[PDB]
């Protein structure tokens, strides 16, 4: 989707042509006299950048901006003008450092910005970036956008590409990332990656406890991921159409490896997961034979099933370059009264 | 009569001084979990959050993580959601955060509150900040969370007392005596309190 | 001596040599002294017991809901004679002495009868 | 976490290059002698520099300097200064310091070639209207006072001497010197509030007006400078 992904608009509209080495000293002045600034300076500082040493400064700048006396402003025009800044400068490496330590830099793209972010990704054909760019927005907590499709072909082909045996941290955010995409409630493949999203954490859980689970990730504490899962697959059983995929015998070694043989936080009358895990497995055999009872080819692989959902992506990336569009203009009318109130200052001086 | 003007001076000079230079809310929360102490203080903290400030982190380090430090997002007083089953909450409003910390993870930040879903119409200071028992809830699974749904006799010496004043009136008033108990709204210990009340080295 | 904030607290004042204590409840500020000057005198305590073998106690009613009306704290020993005396509830400290008391005395009968 | 590194690049062309500059010691005085002297001296003071840098300065400009006592608290002697002047010439050659600590105001003059001097530091570089600042003396303490403590002032790499042009204020008259005389011609001190006018035409009686305009007295230097460069360059080659 090349038209998707380019946009000369953004690059030939509302230029501001200023010198970059007086908009650094009239900043460094600002801020080492440590009063406050507003976001149209840096955004003439970030969209005159024309150079790598200039986005170096910016970089800089930004983090000052963060340990600013104002840092909630975070304009997201600003933030795509950088974004750009960067791209078209191709500085993934300093692209991906903000956005992991997005605390220390603050960067928040919104739908489209990312979808053209990771189209980009998908065009120089890189997966570790990607991925680690997914588990980022996994923390973000933003995925009702049309760039859930993406999401899901990302994570869909990641988690198969992967190869990797055992990783706490990684299947972890694996887990929790699964759950997102799957929430806007479409079909088999949204709702069965629910389901092993849920195996997954509770896996998590049972292997390093629930601490991990909410402490650095906003989740749920209901330990019941087994019980929540059993109850999505009865429930399915009893409603459409399931496509599913051998996936369930991946939750099936993992209940079996768990079967297999300090702070409390469980609460006394409930019982424990580690006395829970018999009957979770009766009725997870249970439920697997009701399933087969009732859908149940188990070869279409899900990663393939994306290349479907090109057709509704390539629909909706319609509606998306409208709100594109919309955004850039309210942009244009809201911005240009902030340059009436800097001049507001020198009419009055 | 002599007056004095070194006194007022000296008052005008350390006020000035304090409100500029007053140590910055990140430097004097900050703490060193392996000691549980804070710096300039030199005070220990308490036994029953000892673990809490080992294990938790602090709600501006929890919203550091999301954009806008996550406006109208949920995030629930974990004591008051260990202390009872009903959901409470807070309806952040506005969010200040000190620019002095590196990590972003100290400031002032309120809005409207629920207690027992019992919503109130005010945009409210909250109470006790700095503290690590702050839980974030994401925005899947959220309303499913938010759902929610006489008198008493005198002491016997007292109500004698008036038993005696009356039959001295002369009215017999056979009805024992009582007092209204539901206008009576006692408040559990954890609701919240004025922020702004309570003072600041 | 005009003590900042404060509250006024009717509490006990003591008197009397040592080894023969009498408290005296008496109306007065947060920050004065326990002996301190006070602002009006409302009764009389003996922890000891008379010639009767009973104890003497005096309120005075009618001052001392004048002085709540107007606005004082109690001290937990105040609010617990007072329901002891029954113008006032009991005191929940006062019941779990009285349980933790029962229990241990059931415990010494037991290990009595274990005993013999 | 690392921390970000800070990075400033202002690139106004015609201010960036600053392009020469030698030290007043290494010219030699009006009188007469073979100069091979001065070269014999000049490659000895070079073979010198190869070791120890003297960062260069003027006058005005604070010093911190370290040197290797043999009786003191750990045999090393810390001053910091400001730069009063620099007399003399070859190996010889030294430079004022000063400051008032204490209430006391100590100078000393350190020799910018002996070994026994561990290493300088500049911690201001600036110059003053005035030749030389002897008149700091007599100036009250508030302006020499200076913190032993206070750090470098990171200057940039290839810019214009900075020149702070001010006025300082001075003790009453009785001076040692006699600075108001126009022998000296120094501007930094106030007439305005250290005499008055008819003091100020009593004492520029003594100007004379015909030496600046005398031609014989001034010294030309040009064709030595050049040929000192032309011998630290080639020692520096070598
Ligand atoms: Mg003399
Ligand atoms: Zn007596």
């Amino acid at each position: 989707s090349s038209a998707y992904v380019d946009s000369h608009k953004w690059e030939a509209r509302e230029k501001e042509h200023y010198c970059l080495a007086d908009l650094a000293s009239l900043m460094d002045k600002t801020f080492e006299r440590k009063l406050p600034v507003s976001s149209l300076t840096i955004s003439r500082l970030i969209d005159n950048i024309s150079s790598r040493e200039e986005i170096d400064h910016a970089e800089y700048y930004l983090y000052k901006f963060r340990h600013s006396p104002n840092c909630w402003y975070l304009r997201n025009w600003t933030i795509h003008t950088w974004i750009r800044q960067c791209l078209k400068y191709d500085a993934q490496d300093k692209a991906l450092y903000t956005l992991v330590n997005k605390v220390q830099y603050g960067i928040f793209p919104d739908n489209f910005t990312f979808n053209l972010l990771m189209d980009s990704f998908i065009k120089k054909e890189n997966y570790k970036d990607a991925l680690s760019v997914v588990f980022e927005v996994m923390m973000q907590e933003a995925f009702e956008v049309p760039s859930t499709q993406l999401l899901s072909l990302y994570v869909l082909f990641h988690c198969l590409a992967k190869k990797t045996d055992f990783s706490w941290e990684e299947e972890r955010n694996f887990g929790a990332s699964l759950l997102l995409p799957g929430l806007k409630q479409k079909n088999s493949v949204g709702f069965s990656s629910q389901l092993y999203g849920y195996a997954l954490l509770g896996k998590v859980e049972l292997q390093q406890g629930l601490r991990a689970v909410y402490h650095n990730m906003p989740l749920i504490w209901k330990p019941g991921y087994l019980d929540r899962a059993l109850q999505v697959m009865e429930k399915v059983a009893a409603s459409p159409e399931d496509i599913k995929l051998c996936r369930e015998a991946l939750d099936v070694l993992g209940a079996v490896l768990k079967a297999l043989t300090k702070l409390v936080e469980q609460l006394d009358i409930e019982e424990t997961e580690q006395s829970k895990l018999p009957q979770y497995l009766e009725r997870f055999k249970a439920l697997h034979s009701k399933l087969q009872a009732l859908k149940i080819e188990s070869e279409g692989l899900l990663s393939l099933t994306t290349q479907l959902v090109k057709e509704k992506l390539s629909t909706c990336e319609a509606e998306d370059i409208a709100t594109y569009e919309q955004n850039l203009q309210q942009w244009h009318l809201d911005l240009v009264q902030l340059i009436q109130r800097e001049q507001q200052q020198r009419e009055q001086a | 009569v002599r007056p004095r003007l070194i006194a007022e001076l000296a008052r005008r000079v350390r006020a000035l001084r304090e409100q500029l230079n007053r140590p910055r809310d990140s430097q004097l929360y900050a703490v060193d979990y392996e000691t549980l102490t804070r710096p300039f203080s030199g005070r220990r903290l308490p036994v029953r959050a000892w673990a809490d400030v080992r294990r938790e982190s602090r709600l501006l380090q929890l919203l550091g993580r999301l954009p806008l430090f996550g406006l109208g997002r949920l995030v629930t007083r974990k004591s008051w959601l260990w202390q009872h089953d009903e959901p409470c909450y807070w309806r952040l409003t506005r969010v200040r955060p000190d620019y002095t910390a590196q990590n972003l993870d100290h400031g002032k930040a309120w809005g409207i509150l629920t207690f027992k879903g019992k919503t109130e119409s005010e945009a409210r200071e909250i109470e006790h900040v700095m503290y690590h028992d702050w839980r974030l809830v994401p925005k899947h699974e959220e309303e499913a969370f938010t759902a929610f749904t006489a008198s008493v006799p005198y002491p016997p010496l007292l109500r004698a007392m008036i038993i005696a004043e009356r039959q001295k009136n002369g009215d017999t008033s056979t009805e024992e005596p009582m007092l209204n108990v539901q206008r009576i709204r006692m408040e559990p210990w954890d609701y919240p309190a004025k922020q702004e009340d309570k003072g600041r080295a | 001596k005009a003590y900042r904030g404060g509250h006024l607290t009717i509490r006990l004042a003591l008197g009397g040599c040592t080894n023969r204590p009498f408290y005296r409840i008496v109306a007065a500020h947060n920050k004065c002294p326990r002996d301190g000057r006070f602002v009006e005198q409302l009764g009389s305590y003996d922890p000891l017991p008379n010639s009767h073998g009973e104890k003497l106690v005096a309120l005075n009613l009618d001052r001392i809901r004048h002085w709540i009306g107007c606005g004082a704290h109690l001290s937990k020993p105040m609010e617990k004679l007072l329901g002891l005396a029954g113008f006032f509830p009991l005191h929940p400290m006062m019941i779990t002495n009285a349980e933790r008391l029962r229990r241990k005395r059931a415990r010494e009968v037991l290990l009595a009868s274990q005993k013999t | 976490q690392p921390p970000p590194k800070p990075v400033i690049v202002d690139k106004h062309r015609p201010v960036e290059p600053e392009r020469r500059f030698l030290s007043p010691e290494f010219i030699p005085r009006r009188g007469r002698t073979d100069p091979l002297k001065f070269q014999i001296e000049r490659k000895d003071m070079l073979e010198r520099r190869k070791v120890l840098h003297i960062p260069e300065f003027y006058v005005g400009s604070i010093l911190r300097v370290t040197t290797a006592d043999p009786y003191a608290s750990g045999k090393i002697s810390q001053f910091l200064g400001i730069c009063i002047q620099r007399s003399g010439r070859g190996l010889g050659a030294t430079f004022i310091l000063r400051n008032v600590i204490e209430g006391q105001g100590v100078e000393i003059c350190f020799e910018l070639y002996n070994p026994r001097v561990q290493e300088i530091q500049v911690v201001k570089l600036e110059k003053r209207l005035d030749d030389s600042l002897l008149y700091l003396r007599d100036a009250l303490p508030e302006y020499s006072t200076f913190d032993v403590n206070m750090k470098p002032v990171v200057q940039e790499p290839n810019q214009k001497v900075p020149v702070n042009e001010l006025k300082v204020k001075m003790k009453p008259k009785p001076w040692s010197k006699r600075w108001e005389r126009p022998n000296f011609n120094i501007k930094g001190i106030r007439f305005d509030l250290c005499l008055t006018e008819q003091q100020m035409k009593e004492a520029q009686k003594w100007n004379q007006p015909w030496l600046e305009f005398d031609m014989m007295r001034e010294y030309d230097t040009s064709k030595i400078e050049a040929a000192i460069w032309k011998e630290i360059e080639a020692s520096k080659r070598s």
